[PDB]
RNA sequence: CCCGCACAAGCGGUGGAGCAUGUGGUUUAAUUCGAUGCAACGCGAAGAACCUUACCUGGUCUUGACAUCCACGGAAGUUUUCAGAGAUGAGAAUGUGCCUUCGGGAACCGUGAGACAGGUGCUGCAUGGCUGUCGUCAGCUCGUGUUGUGAAAUGUUGGGUUAAGUCCCGCAACGAGCGCAACCCUUAUCCUUUGUUGCCAGCGGUCCGGCCGGGAACUCAAAGGAGACUGCCAGUGAUAAACUGGAGGAAGGUGGGGAUGACGUCAAGUCAUCAUGGCCCUUACGACCAGGGCUACACACGUGCUACAAUGGCGCAUACAAAGAGAAGCGACCUCGCGAGAGCAAGCGGACCUCAUAAAGUGCGUCGUAGUCCGGAUUGGAGUCUGCAACUCGACUCCAUGAAGUCGGAAUCGCUAGUAAUCGUGGAUCAGAAUGCCACGGUGAAUACGUUCCCGGGCC
């Protein structure tokens, strides 16, 4: 993982959206490719739509999330068996 | 390799020297111990904002002759196709078939 | 081959037939462990070397087969061993029998075998009774 | 079987470098790159004047032309044209020297052109092959090797065609074996010509 | 006076001072027993002057470098062998019958290209 | 004490750069601790030759980086000015400390 | 003579097993199964041999041996061991390697062979004996033979071939076991003796002589 | 002998008779042995019934056995629960720690299933 | 308890 | 009739296990393309987080990312704000140079236009170049001559001999060329030269460290030489080639290893290194961007690594290498950290400094044959470092966890000596990312009766 000594990593771009989107209320879901962002407390309660490569996946943010990386919830590969 | 891999290269190369004392300064401030939480956390996101290709680990040596991404040698520029073919001339000073 | 070595002897006693015994023992190179395992098994067992001489001739093979192709037919056809091919062997069993035991150390298990050896007992001796069985079950094959 | 270059094999036995020049690791490729540029610049703007070689030293250039004539020009202007553009390319003060080649018919890579412009023209190939065959046996050759490939005379299965006269003893590595090539760019695509010139041994 | 040889084996090469003494050996400021641990290499150490039988009339100082136990205990012998030469020129027969005398030019094999080492080529899969 | 180090990648060209110096300098009176021969760096490179797969299909080559060290002990004017007027064969490097 | 040749031995053949039956005019009898030539035809035959070898010889025309004793007494030609197949015929080639006996006899001289290396210097001195061997009798020749004399047709039936290829007579010692055509002059008589060859070869040298002399 | 409520063997050296509890390897058995005082060499045996409680003590500082058990339980469930990349792969069996599942991956997909 | 060794582990 | 680790004789493997890696398949939005019997499958790739990247999804551009030409603008540039995932739009601040025939051209920036650019699009069965392969196998040919109506033959076959169409002898062939061999590199011995950054025999000192003064001996460095030729000797043989043994010699019969690959074969491989005929796309098959994918996983195959232990594991102590790399680099010492590392900071473009501590070994102790003090997979927690960024998908560390595995069926691979086996070490690529590859030393075997058999090949 990321050092601790350079702090929590995430994309500027979603930080502002974040800290808008709390200011401003209960808002629509957040779009962000920032799939390497971290879940930042403040984020939670919000909807965030990560992208997968193809689709952004509506992430509901809980406290269980603070500290992952945004792409966990959104996996990238579909599978669903081989037969 | 085609043209534009070849252009975005160049590309990489000079955005790298133009942000490179910028970048410098930036992870300075990152990685010093006795800066401020803010200063070190303003510093993380303003690195973020400078283009991608100014980062050198953006750039991937190409042969200076063909482009080929696969295959170069640091000490000639070159793939190892064009260093044979260099080197077989005699183009390459003191390179020769080794034995031993 | 189509077309048709120098062994140095043993630093303790100056036999090139405990150096060639250390050799079949060693893996791997290492042979300061093989001499280590040699000459205390030796010590256990004692002359070292006149009980070495006993151990081998009780393993030591005088006959074996050899499959010989004739006719599209495959015998094993007794055959003669020669003065180092018979040290060979019985070196070879010694050790492979001596490996397949139960006990401690390469030491104890060595020394054992050879201790039964000179008894006409192990493992060892049963594969050269074998070798002496297989060839005298193919007596008829002999000079074909 | 490939066979190995004839002239890489003999570098440092019976064969000099093209490029003589020291640098360490810092300067090496910047100097290949810039060798390749003064060379890929003559080749271009002289491809009339019959340029066997282009030996750098480090900027020094020495170019080995059967024609010295054509390169140097009127009161030496050609060559203080190139002079000017192959500093402007290395980045450093330039010499161009003009050595002699006295017998072209002699010289591989003057052998090799010839072929290929002559195939470039519709010669038929084995006219070509066979006078620059004749005339190094004339000129005092030990032996030369042409061989020609491709779509010989526009047919659609390429094939290799090779004349040998006297000896071309490649495995002699003190052999003066002068070897190059060409590529004729006809209507039907590329031939490969490869001249082997023997000149005798040490 | 001291009588010189220098030895050689593998990568080891070993500079062999002799002189008239007391059967002392000093290999690398070090004596024999303190130098190779191995009983097989003070043998060979040894052999020289126990077939020449000199193993008490001389002292040896010895300096060593490169390659390893065998190798280093190989290069001193002949060196011992070359200084008894030196020594004393009557003593090439039996030295040389020995088979002291030849530098054992055995080396490591270079490793070559398609082959894991020297000889060892990796593993064929016909089907 | 000036230290010339001289590198090149032929040991003949090499040769006859020192030649000269020690010549040039002890023509001059100057003391010259003769070319000390340092060990030749051998630079190796392996090359797959096919432009397409056959793995084991290698070149290896070899740059030799020849090195001779010459100490002029104890120079004079005349000494380094003739140092000077020296132009060693090109591919020879002069690296020149004091 | 008949009497001459008599002690020489000419009038005996080959055994009549072994015969060629184009030698039945020449052959007299059969003592002992061994055809006996009549030497009322073989002196006969001999001196309008000897004759035309006179009349060739009078042109300055080169008499080739096929013996080393009477070429080099009257400054002729020979080859007395194996005749190498094309020494006329393929007297273009053949002749590059008298080029080379000429050349390994001045590297002797110039002290070659005391230059190179001593293993193959020797190795060109065996070149030397062995082109000296075969073509050290036509060495200062020149050309082709305008004549050419041989000692038994069958055993020499290359050479005889090869000189009426080009048109060059042949005159030849043919026994009752050999075969006349493609030899001009037939001389029925001995090839196996050496009393009776060297009687032959001591007669021809006599008119090379006096027709070059004469 | 009777540690975290496992029997720890008797015969076996203390230092290597601790790393039968669960949560206790060899640096933490050393650690324990080191703070209570005994001889990391020394059998469970030849211990006393005091020197016994005090490795008792120096367990207890540590989570083990079962409490160990129930925390491994509740990280794995975590994040199962959250649904995190990670979680899925605890759910579907697979390597969780980026390794290749084209071949290998054994030890999480078990014995080889044939088609 | 993600949000506590997040503000602890993290200097802001 | 011969040969080759072809078999046999041996030694160690593969096949079973876990893991790494490639491939097939399947899956997928995409799992980019190529390599496919030997001669594809740790192969192109000497190193896919982003980049690379060729693929997918979505967002975008249309003379264009990359050139030349034309006209019109305007110095380049630099600094900064807003929107945007970014591409990219909007700005804002500032600069206003250089050539100065004082005319203006020229940098370099835009915008418009269309000649064109662009294409890792297709055809390796249109090609060049380069490569694999039979095979470093001893072959393959030509001229002239001769023989045959002729295709062709001879030479090149034959007797010996050789690693060899190697050499000798014979011979309707005589010669020659390409291969063989030799010349090249390296390794083994010696000599001469030079003598620092390397060396330390003798000689003084000494803090006992080549540390110092010194010495030039020796190791070594690397230039030049010498040396091996069947040269000598004996026997065998066709008064031959050669063979067998012997002497001397560091080395002996090609001393060891490498480089070196004949005519050709497989329409073998590569249009994705590059180049190139033809074809095809041109507001798209070109170009820019973010995110994803190339890392997917019922499964099959190939190549490896690590094991299964006691010839071992662990702990402590303690020996002996070679080769190599290094400036946006190698980084000591010291301090901090359990550690990965961090901080501070010498020295070094290097025989000097640094990476860097060889490991196996040896001594002592312990474990005592157990799924263990074997094994180290997997997983949890906590970290470090590189990097805009390690979720997908890095390496490493610490604590905890402690899987399968008890030496692997049929079958099958490598190796003939400093080899195999085993042990570490370094390098290229590379920000980071090796169990792969390329290289280096250490320790160091067994066996070869023989040619019936299997595989490949040579000659009649
Ligand atoms: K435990
Ligand atoms: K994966
Ligand atoms: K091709
Ligand atoms: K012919
Ligand atoms: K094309
Ligand atoms: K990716
Ligand atoms: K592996
Ligand atoms: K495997
Ligand atoms: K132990
Ligand atoms: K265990
Ligand atoms: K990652
Ligand atoms: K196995
Ligand atoms: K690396
Ligand atoms: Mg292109
Ligand atoms: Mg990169
Ligand atoms: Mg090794
Ligand atoms: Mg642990
Ligand atoms: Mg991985
Ligand atoms: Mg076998
Ligand atoms: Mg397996
Ligand atoms: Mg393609
Ligand atoms: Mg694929
Ligand atoms: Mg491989
Ligand atoms: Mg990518
Ligand atoms: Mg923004
Ligand atoms: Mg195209
Ligand atoms: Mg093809
Ligand atoms: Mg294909
Ligand atoms: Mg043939
Ligand atoms: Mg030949
Ligand atoms: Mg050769
Ligand atoms: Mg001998
Ligand atoms: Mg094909
Ligand atoms: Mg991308
Ligand atoms: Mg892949
Ligand atoms: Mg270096
Ligand atoms: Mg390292
Ligand atoms: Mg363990
Ligand atoms: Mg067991
Ligand atoms: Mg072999
Ligand atoms: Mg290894
Ligand atoms: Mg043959």
């Amino acid at each position: 993982p990321r050092s601790l000594k350079k702090g929590p990593f995430i994309d500027l771009h979603l930080l502002k959206k974040v800290e808008k989107a709390v200011e401003s209320g209960d808002k629509k879901p957040l779009r962000t490719w920032s799939r390497r962002s971290t879940i930042f407390p403040n984020m939670i309660g919000l909807t965030i739509a990560v992208h997968n490569g193809r689709q952004h996946v509506p992430v509901f943010v809980t406290d269980e999330m603070v500290g992952h990386k945004l792409g966990e919830f959104a996996p990238t590969r579909t599978y669903r068996g081989h037969a | 390799a085609k043209q534009s891999m070849k252009a975005r290269e160049v590309k990489r190369v000079a955005l790298a020297d133009k942000y490179f004392a910028k970048r410098a300064e930036l992870k300075a401030i990152i990685s010093d111990v006795n800066a401020s939480d803010e200063d070190r956390w303003n510093a993380v996101l303003k690195l973020q904002t400078l283009p991608r290709d100014s980062s050198p680990s953006r750039q991937r040596n190409r042969c200076r002759q063909t482009g080929r991404p696969h295959g170069f040698l640091r000490k000639f520029g070159l793939s190892r196709i064009k260093v044979r073919e260099a080197a077989m001339r005699g183009e390459i000073p003191g390179l020769k078939k080794a034995s031993w | 081959p189509r077309r048709r070595r120098k062994i140095l002897p043993d630093p303790k006693f100056g036999s090139e037939l405990l150096a060639k015994f250390v050799n079949i023992l060693m893996v791997d190179g290492k042979k300061s462990t093989a001499e280590s395992i040699v000459y205390s098994a030796l010590e256990t067992l004692a002359s070292e070397l006149e009980a070495f001489e006993v151990a081998l001739e009780n393993v030591r093979p005088t006959v074996e087969v050899k499959s010989r192709r004739v006719g599209g037919s495959t015998y094993q056809v007794p055959v003669e061993v020669r003065p180092v091919r018979r040290n060979a062997l019985a070196m070879r069993w010694i050790v492979e029998a001596a490996r397949k035991r139960g006990d401690k150390s390469m030491a104890l298990r060595l020394a054992n075998e050879l201790s039964d050896a000179a008894e006409n007992k192990g493992t060892a001796v049963k594969k050269r009774e074998d070798v002496h069985r297989m060839a005298e079950a193919n007596k008829a094959f002999a000079h074909y | 079987g490939q066979k190995v270059h004839p002239n890489g094999i003999r570098l440092g036995i019976v064969k000099p470098w093209n490029s003589t020049w020291f640098a360490n690791t810092k300067e090496f490729a910047d100097n290949l790159d810039s060798d390749f540029k003064v060379r890929q610049y003559l080749t271009k703007e002289l491809a009339k004047a019959s340029v066997s070689r282009i030996v750098i030293e480090r900027i020094r250039v020495t170019i080995h032309t059967a024609r010295p004539g054509i390169v140097i020009g009127k009161k030496g202007e050609d060559v203080e044209k190139l002079r000017k553009v192959v500093a402007d390319i290395a980045g450093v003060p330039a010499q161009i020297n003009i050595a002699e080649v006295r017998k072209p018919e002699l010289d591989a890579k003057l052998v090799a052109d010839s072929i290929t412009s002559q195939l470039e023209r519709r010669v038929m190939f084995r006219r070509a092959m066979k006078r620059a065959v004749q005339n190094a046996m004339r000129l005092g050759a030990k032996g030369i090797k042409v061989e020609v490939s491709g779509r010989l005379g526009g047919a659609e299965i390429a094939r290799t065609e090779w004349y040998r006269e006297g000896r071309v003893p490649l495995h002699t590595l003190r052999a003066d074996i002068d070897y190059n090539t060409s590529e004729a760019h006809t209507t039907y695509g590329v031939i490969g010509v490869k001249v082997w010139i023997f000149k005798g041994e040490i | 006076n001291q009588y010189y040889g220098t030895g050689r084996r593998k990568s080891s090469a070993a500079r062999v001072f002799i002189k008239p003494g007391n059967g002392k050996i000093v290999i690398n400021q070090r004596s024999l027993e303190q130098y190779f641990g191995r009983e097989t290499a003070r043998m060979v150490v040894r052999q020289p002057l126990e077939l020449v039988d000199m193993v008490e009339k001389l002292d040896l100082y010895i300096t060593v470098k490169g390659g390893g136990i065998s190798g280093q205990a190989g290069a001193i012998r002949h060196g011992i062998t070359r200084a008894l030469m030196e020594y004393d020129e009557s003593l090439r027969s039996e030295l040389r019958k020995a088979g002291f005398v030849t530098r054992d030019a055995r080396q490591v094999e270079r490793k070559k290209v398609g082959l894991r080492k020297a000889r060892r080529r990796p593993q064929f899969s016909k089907r | 004490r000036i230290r010339i180090r001289l590198k090149a990648f032929d040991h003949r060209l090499i040769d006859q750069a020192t030649a000269e110096i020690v010549e040039t300098a002890k023509r001059t009176g100057a003391q010259v601790r003769g070319p000390i021969p340092l060990p030749t760096r051998k630079e190796r490179f392996t090359v797959l030759i096919s432009p397409h797969v056959n793995k084991d299909a290698r070149d290896q080559y070899e740059i030799r980086t020849h090195l001779r060290l010459v100490d002029i002990v104890e120079p004079t004017e005349k000494t380094v000015d003739a140092l000077m007027r020296l132009d060693l064969a090109a591919g020879v490097d002069v690296q020149i400390s004091l | 003579s008949m009497r001459d040749m008599l002690k020489a031995g000419v009038h005996f053949g080959h055994q009549t097993r072994y015969w060629n039956p184009k030698m039945k005019p020449f052959i007299f009898g059969a003592r002992n199964k061994v055809h006996i030539i009549n030497l009322e035809k073989t002196v006969p035959m001999f001196n309008e041999a000897l004759a035309e070898l006179n009349k060739i010889a009078s042109r300055k025309g080169k008499i080739l041996f096929v013996v080393k004793d009477a070429a080099l007494s009257c400054d002729q030609f020979f080859v007395n061991h194996r005749w190498l197949g094309g020494m006329l015929t393929n007297w273009k080639t053949v002749r590059q390697s008298i080029k080379r006996l000429k050349d390994l006899e001045t590297q002797s001289q110039d002290g070659t062979f005391d230059k190179l290396t001593k293993k193959e210097a020797l190795m060109r001195t065996r070149e030397l004996e062995k082109l000296e061997n075969s073509l050290g009798g036509i060495k200062d020749m020149g050309g082709l033979p305008d004549a050419l004399f041989v000692i038994d047709a069958d055993h020499e039936h290359i050479a005889i071939k090869e000189a009426n290829n080009l048109g060059i007579p042949v005159f030849a010692i043919v026994d009752t076991n050999s075969d006349p055509d493609g030899v001009d002059f037939v001389i029925p008589g001995n090839d196996d003796a050496i009393r009776a060859v060297t009687l032959y070869l001591g007669a021809v040298a006599a008119t090379v002589r006096e027709g070059r002399s004469q | 002998a009777r540690i975290a409520g496992i029997n720890i063997p008797d015969h076996k050296h203390a230092v290597i008779a601790l790393t039968s509890i669960y949560g206790v390897g060899k640096t933490r058995s050393k650690a324990i042995l080191a703070a209570a005082g005994i001889a990391e060499d020394v059998k469970i045996s030849e211990l006393s019934e005091g020197q016994i409680d005090t490795l008792r003590d120096e367990v207890a500082k540590f989570v083990v056995e079962g409490d160990l058990r129930r925390e491994i339980s509740m990280s794995i469930k975590r994040l199962m629960d959250l649904g995190c990349y990670r979680g899925l792969r605890h759910r579907r069996g697979l390597p969780v720690r980026g390794q290749r599942t084209k071949t290998n991956a054994r030890t999480r997909k078990g014995p080889r299933k044939p088609i | 308890g993600r949000v506590d060794r997040f503000n602890k582990r993290f200097n802001i």
